[PDB]
Parts: structure tokens; sequence; C-alpha cells
């Protein structure tokens, strides 16, 4: 994930060198943050600084589609993960998870969070995934229904007295 | 086309006891056991708005 | 309406239609995840979609009990002429207004429900639907109670329902109504094997009791379109995170450190 | 106040309420024409329970009749007090079933059932205030036990609050006039027991042992046991329509009666019954009724109750009386025979008293008992559902539309659950 675009490489054993191919997009200079990719590996869904998650094939360096329609996160794509069924969940900067399905980018369902958004981890069998936040929050978001809860918080930075 | 496969959209909040064959409303007959409702037919809008072709 | 935007539609509205498929349910075999409202409602069509073609594959056909009746039709005359039909129900032809009341399979006056009229006419119990699915049986049947009412849809002008669940192409107009089967599916019909079918002394007789269902069920097409998870995987995942979550509340505590390493 | 309606179905339902019917309306002085000629005011206080008024002054029973063939109700319409019924509440099939549960409950039945459901909510609808729903039928035919209970689960998922109670005819191995008794059978207790508030079992064979044994005639018939049975029908709801010291209408009966969800299986008897020759000698008295009353062989059912302990019992004494008398003679009885009375549920015997008694008789008790005698029943049942099962017999008639060995199946294990917790129960002690 290049500031300007997305890139594929290909590393070969038979050469050290390294070949390089640029993702191309019509009358488009969105700049491109976070990525993540299908188990199937056939797309790779990127995220942006404006709040729409892009998602381009990798055969092809053309883009299928532009993302979320009408609605945008307002401060960009922090965190970004996949579901085995395929619904995508996204963090945004101001703090917010809300996940897609693979079909009209419509949010199913969706929900705040305090602080930004940092880390997302699934759990084995992909339920009731963990959340960290840039305030050193930690959160546990369920999956299908969005409900923050807070299991445990922690100091923001630099500490500078205590008092009893 | 894309559409999300269907069998393995999940969901978590429910939980997975099943309540099995047996059961029993029979001998069960208080006041407030809970009444079927009926389907309705919804309102008809016709097409007083619609696109004349 | 592609078979899809029925199901936002009747999702969409619960009061107009209550009833147990507006919610997930549990599954009967706690190894399953359990599904959406949305998603089981699709996995039980895709079930009974192929439980008609399997029973539609012997001389046994089936109907819907409000929506329509799969029938076929035999001229007559190492082998008879098999053309299928699909009459409407009654409920379902009222809906209809410009729909001509043409008889496709011809039957006398002594032959008057659609039982008697077909050769092999089904209940299509639901509870192979509901076994395969590791569904309620309840649920299953009130899903399909709730979709049958696709007359409230249709008596809407406009609103051409192109279902499809599988074989049969079924395509449904301003209140024209017509269909089209599967070429291949038509010509297996065609393919002249079906003397034995249409018979019933074929077996020996002898099988009957020798036979177990579990057998015959598991040789069954059914019970093969969703893959089976590991069992021991399954729970393992299941407590694991329960315990993980059940007391991962504090962070905290250490009570073993190891400094150097 | 506090009306029921009543539902028949079968050929057997229907010979049923045909005697009832004609039972209740000479109690409450009903000429066929369906014109009143009582001579006390006692008769119109509560005719409302099962008689809807019309113009001109005359009466129609809220009675509905449904079948798949329609030769019983054209032969039982030509019969006495047949005129009394609503033409439109017969509803009738053009097929039948040929005693098969597949087909009395799954093809012709439910595509017939719109119409008969659209009666009863139309019925159910126009009266006050309902008190609940009583059926008659037989599970040892096809049609009957597949519309009888469809049925019953239909109306018990619409009016989950209303009380709901069956008199249900079981096939006893003994006399059995069909092949199939046991399949049918069993497959209709299965949801019976899930569905049926309240359930009271009646034998063909225990008819006839008491119509020989007690009354000593020499012809029984058809009529005698319907005589019978709707003496012991109407006795139940004599204390709904009557005054008395201690009135108990079904919803008392059966919050006195269940200890426990899924016992509602009951048995039922009726007193006095003097032989044909004794009539001018026995004494007609509280002691004699009682001890005639606990008579094993008085009983409507093969299942002999010294079998097992009786949980509880429910007596419904007709006449005048003091009760006095009555609750020293339960007491007395009870005492007597503490080896047959399961011990954590000391006074288990319900009285009640209603002060007017049968036309043409000083006296009369009915009684209703649940023990533990009756899991013989099933259990032969089940012996012989099994041996039949086992080489698949007659499987094809019932899997040709739409049933799959795996119904059998969970109905034979839920019955035999049902066996076993109801046996336990025997043994418990505190
Ligand atoms: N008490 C009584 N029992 C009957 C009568 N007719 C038939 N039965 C019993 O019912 C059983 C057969 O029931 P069936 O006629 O098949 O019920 P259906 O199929 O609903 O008409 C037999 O074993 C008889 O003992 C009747 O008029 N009165």
């Amino acid at each position: 994930v290049l500031n300007n675009g997305v890139q594929i490489l290909t590393i070969d054993k038979a050469n050290k060198k390294v070949k390089s191919l640029d993702v191309n997009f019509g009358n488009i200079k969105r700049q491109y943050t976070c990525v993540a990719i299908d188990p199937s590996d056939t797309y790779c869904y990127c995220g942006t600084k404006t709040g729409d998650v892009f998602e381009i094939n990798i055969e092809r360096a053309i883009f299928k589609r532009l993302g979320p329609v009408k609605k945008l996160f307002s401060l960009g794509i922090g965190t970004l993960g996949l579901l085995p069924n395929g619904d995508i969940i996204v963090g945004a900067g101001d703090g917010t998870v809300a996940k897609l399905s693979i079909q009209n980018m419509q949010v199913l369902s969706q929900s705040e969070v305090l602080g930004a958004v940092t880390s997302i981890s699934f759990t084995g069998d992909y339920t009731h995934f963990f959340c960290g936040t840039s305030q050193s929050n930690i959160y546990w978001i369920d999956t299908e229904k969005l409900n923050p809860e807070l299991r445990n918080t922690c100091h923001y930075e630099r500490i500078n007295d205590i008092a009893f | 086309q894309h559409a999300p496969v269907f069998e393995d959209s999940q969901a978590a909040t429910v939980v997975n006891k099943f309540q099995g064959l047996r059961q029993g409303t029979g001998g069960k007959t208080s006041t407030q056991l809970p009444v079927k409702q009926p389907f309705q037919a919804p309102n008809p809008i016709c097409g007083a708005f619609k696109k004349r072709t | 309406m592609n078979l899809d935007s029925i199901f936002e539609w009747i999702l969409k509205q619960p009061i107009n239609y209550p009833g147990k498929h507006q919610d997930s349910q549990p599954r009967t075999n706690p190894a399953y995840k359990p599904l959406e409202a949305k998603a089981q409602f699709h996995i039980i069509f895709k079930a009974t979609g192929e439980y008609i073609r399997e029973k539609m594959l012997d001389g046994k056909g089936v109907n819907m009990r409000d929506f329509g009746a799969f029938t076929f039709e035999i001229f007559s005359d190492k082998h008879h002429r098999i053309r299928p039909c699909f009459v409407p129900d009654k409920k379902f032809r009222y809906s209809l207004a410009r729909y001509a009341g043409k008889e496709e399979i011809s039957a006398p006056k002594s032959q008057h429900s659609i039982y008697q009229k077909g050769f092999g006419m089904m209940f299509c119990n639901a509870g192979p639907i509901a076994a395969s699915c590791y569904l309620g049986k309840d649920v299953v049947s009130s899903a399909h109670n709730a979709f049958i009412q696709a007359v409230s849809d249709l008596t809407t002008l406009g609103h051409g329902l192109n279902i499809d669940f599988g074989f049969v192409k079924v395509y449904v107009q301003d209140r024209d109504l017509r269909y089209s089967y599967n070429q291949n599916f038509a010509n297996t019909l065609n393919n002249k094997n079906f003397e034995y079918r249409l018979r019933k002394s074929d077996t020996p007789t002898s099988e009957h009791w020798n036979t177990t269902y579990e057998s015959k069920w598991a040789k069954s097409s059914l019970n093969s379109l969703l893959k089976r998870p590991n069992s021991n995987q399954v729970r393992n995942y299941y407590e694991k995170t329960l315990a993980l979550k059940i007391m991962s509340l504090d962070l905290s505590t250490a009570e073993q450190t190891n400094y150097s390493r | 106040m506090r009306e029921i309606v009543h539902i028949q179905g079968g050929q057997c339902g229907n010979q049923i309420g045909a005697k009832f019917w004609e039972v209740i309306s000479d109690e409450h002085g009903i000429d066929p024409t369906g014109t009143y000629h009582g001579d006390s005011d006692l008769q119109l206080e509560r005719i409302n329970v099962y008689y809807n008024e019309a113009t001109g002054g005359r009466y129609v029973p809220r009675a509905i009749l449904m079948d798949l063939e329609p030769g019983t109700m054209d032969s039982v319409r030509a019969g006495p007090f047949g005129q009394l019924f609503r033409p439109d509440n017969f509803v009738f099939g053009q097929t039948g079933a040929g005693n098969n549960w597949a087909k009395g409950h799954y093809t012709e039945g439910a595509e017939l059932i719109d119409s008969v459901l659209d009666v009863v909510r139309k019925e159910a609808e126009g009266c006050d205030c309902l008190q609940g729903f009583q059926i008659t039928h037989s599970l040892g035919g096809g049609t009957g036990s597949g519309m009888g209970t469809l049925l019953i689960s239909k109306v018990r998922e619409e009016y989950p609050d209303r009380i709901m109670e069956t008199f249900s005819v079981v096939p006893s191995p003994k006399v059995s006039d069909t092949v199939v008794e046991p399949y049918n059978a069993t497959l209709s207790v299965h949801q019976l027991v899930e569905n049926a508030d309240e359930c009271m079992v009646i034998d063909n064979e225990a008819l006839y042992d008491i119509c020989f044994r007690t009354l000593k005639l020499t012809t029984p018939t058809y009529g005698d046991l319907n005589h019978l049975v709707s003496a012991a029908m109407s006795g139940v709801t004599c204390c709904l329509r009557f005054p008395g010291q201690l009135n108990s209408d079904l919803r008392k009966l059966a919050v006195n009666l269940i200890p426990f969800p899924r016992l509602h299986f009951f048995m039922i008897g009726f007193a006095p019954l003097t032989s044909r020759g004794s009539q001018q000698y026995r004494a007609l008295t509280v002691p004699e009724l009682t001890q005639q009353m606990f008579d094993a062989k008085n009983m409507m059912c093969a299942a002999d109750p010294r079998h097992g302990r009786y949980l509880t019992a429910s007596a419904l004494f007709r006449g005048r009386m003091s009760t006095k008398e009555v609750d020293e003679q339960m007491l007395n009885v009870q005492n007597k025979n503490s080896s047959y009375f399961v011990e954590w549920i000391p006074n288990n015997i319900k009285s009640s008293i209603c002060d007017i008694p049968p036309k043409g008789l000083k006296m009369a008790v009915t009684f209703v008992g649940n023990s533990t005698a009756i899991q013989e029943m099933f259990k032969r049942v089940a012996e012989q559902f099994t041996a039949m099962f086992r080489r698949k017999a007659f499987l094809h008639w019932y899997t040709g539309e739409g049933m799959d060995e795996m119904e059998f199946t969970e109905a034979e294990s839920n019955m035999n659950d049902l066996v076993s917790e109801y046996q336990q129960y025997q043994d418990a002690t505190a």
C-alpha cells in the first residue's frame, strides 16, 4: 500500500530481481492506508483516509467498485478484517465499528467506540473479537451485533505524578 | 455478481440450547400463554406514482 | 423479484408476517453455529428445492400446500411419455386476474383434488428438510407458511416474481404466469428407465426390513449441501473462548512474573 | 354462562355425539323440534352453555360435525333429534381415509379443515365468554385419529388459555376390528400428550365387560355403550350447569387433578349401575355409591387400578346429600386403602356436590382418577407397535404420502419416555 495507491510485487527464486506492477484507478487519487486479503486471494480490500473501502481483484489492475455508498467514516480506515462468510469489519478513525456484507455496501449493523480504533483480532471460530483503541482502551466486540463492552482501560500516556 | 455465502454467516448472541421434541402445552393452560398472530394483508398502495412505461 | 427481493421484503415487515422465521433459531446439533434469520431462510429453500427434485426423480410428485403443485403427465401407450405441468393452487389462482384458466392436465369428474389428480402426490413433509438443516420442525413450517404468502405481493400491480430454487424456473408477470423446466432434468424423465419406478412390484419385497433408513439416507443426495465441521475443533474453540471471556475481566493481576524471561 | 362448544369428527365421534346430545336435550326437556317442554326454571337458567337461541324460540346445539365421508352424518341426520343440528355445521369429504392415519391427517384432511376451523372460529367469537373445548374421538381409525388431533393442535395453538379435553377411545387388542391400530394409535398419542390439556380414555372391552357383568343384559349394543359414555360425559359438566353446595368447573377439576403437565391421561367411572334383577333390592346410599365407585369392575378401562397407586381421585356427586357423610366416606376409603394411595400426596381425593340429580334417579356419582395403572395400556400398545414395525409391515401405505420412519421412531421413543416417567412416580417415596 503505497501512499499513491496499490502495488503488486512479484518475487522469483530464479532471479533476485523484483517485479513491480501498479493498480490503476480512473481519475482516483484517494490515499490508502490499510489492506486485507480474501482467503480465496481473488480480491484485496483496502481502506482510505476519506472513509470508503475500495476492493480490487488481484488478477486485474482494475477496481470493481467504490465502497460504502452515501456514507463516509470521516477519519479514515484504521483497521480492517474479514469474516469467513466474506463480511468485512471496518474501524473508523473517529471511533466506529461497522460490518459490510459482500452486496451493496450498506452496513448491517453499526456502533461507536471511544477513541480511535487501532487493532482488531478475531478469535478462533471468528466470534467475539478483541479491539484496541488509540486511547489505550481494550474493548470486546461481538459479531453480528456491534455492542461495545469495555474489558479493561489503560492510561493514555506519560503519567507525571501519583498521590495518596 | 457477488453474494455472501449464506451457510457460513453466523449468529452469536443466540444460544445453542435446543428445546428438543419433548415439550408439553397440555396441562399448561395458564391465562398468560402467547397467542398466534394471524397474517394481515398490507395496505394497497397501487400505482398513482409509478412510471407509465 | 429474484427470490431474494422476496426475502428482504418479508423480513422488512415483522408485524405483517410474525413468526419464528423473523429471528435466528438454535440448531438441534450443537456442533453447528446458528444462522441469521435471512440466511437460514435461504438455506431452508435450497434444502426444499433439492428435496423436491429428488422426490420428482421418482414417480412421486410433490406439491406446496398453498402455492401450486408439481406434477407430471403420462400419455401412456427393455418402454410412456412424461411431461411436468406445475398446476397452481386455487388461492394462488384467485390472486391472478388475467391468467386464463386453461387445463394442462385432464381428469374425470370423480378425480377432483390434486392428490388423486397426480400420479404419486406427496405431502412434502418438512421433517427431512429440518433434519438436513439441523433446524426446528416448527420454525421450518413457519418459514414455509410465511413464504407461501406471495399472493399478497402479487396482488399489487407489477411485481413480477422470478423464483427459481433449482430445476424449475417460474415467472410471474403482472397477472400472467409461465414456467420452464431444466432441459437436462426433462431429458432424465424421458430417459425411459422409469418403467421400474412406475411399478411397485419391482423390488423383491425382502429388503424393506433389511435395509436401514440410516443407510438409505447416507446414499441420498440430501445432507450433502453443507460441509461437516470438525466436532472436536468446534467445542474445543467453544469452551476455550468461553473460559477466555468469562475470566478475561482483569489483566492487571500477574502472580507469576518471569522477570529475566 | 361460561359456555363451551362441541366438535366431533369421524364415525365414532359422530355416534358418541348423537347420543350425548340426545341425553342432554332430554335432561333439559327440549323436544326434537327444539321446543321447550321442561317443568322447572332451572332447565333454562343456564341453557346458554350448550344451546344458542334462534328466532321463533327454538334452540340449536353449538356442535360442529366433521368427517371425510358423508355416510355417517347422512345416517345420523335421519335419527331422532336429528333436526336440531344446523346443516351448515356438517363438513364432509368426498374421498375418505380408509383407516390410514396419513390419509386422515395429511392429504385430504388439511385441505378440508379450513372450512371447519373457520366455522369453529365463528362459533367461538359469537359466544360471550369461552370456557373451553371438548372433543370425542377414537384412536383406532385413521380419519378420526388424524383430523381430531390436528384440530386439537390448531385450536390449542390458537386459544392457548382456554381449557381443552378429549374423550379418547383407545383400541384394546382383545377386540380389534382392524389390523393397523398400534400405528395410528401411537402416532396420535405422540401429539395428544403434547396438546391435550385433559384426556379421558374409554375401552370397548371394558364397556362390554361392564354391560355383561353389572347390567347383566343379554344383548349389548353400541346404543347402550353410547348411553353409558354419554351419562359419564354429562356427569362432568352437570355442576357447571346446575347449582350445588360446591360447584367445580373443568378448570377447577384440572387444577385439582394434574400434579404435573405430562400426566393428563385419566380413567373415569359412573355410579350407580345396578343389575336388572336387583334394581328393587339395592338401597341407594352414599356408602353403596362409594363402594361401587371404587370397585375395579365398574371401570370403563381394562386397566386394573390395583396394579398401581392412585395419584389422585375426583368425585362429582349429583343429588341432595349432606356433605358430612360424603367426606366421611372419602376419608374412610382413603384410610382403609393406604397401600394403593401414594404417600407424598396425602388427602388426594377431591369431592364436589351438585344438587340436581339425573332425571329418574335421586343420586349419582361421576369419578375421574389419575393413577399409575394406565401404564399397561401404553406398554401393550408399544409391544404390538414394535412387533408389527420390526418387519416394516404395511409401511408403504404410510410412506407413500409424506411419511418417513423417523416420525414413527420419534413417536415410539416419546411414548416410551412417557411410560417411564409415569412409572417412576409410582415408586417415588417421601
Ligand atoms: N362406542 C362406539 N365405538 C365405535 C362405534 N363405531 C366404531 N367404534 C369403534 O371404533 C373402532 C374403529 O373406528 P373407525 O370407524 O375406524 O373410526 P373412523 O375411521 O374415524 O370412522 C372400532 O374398534 C370400534 O370398536 C360406535 O358407534 N360407538
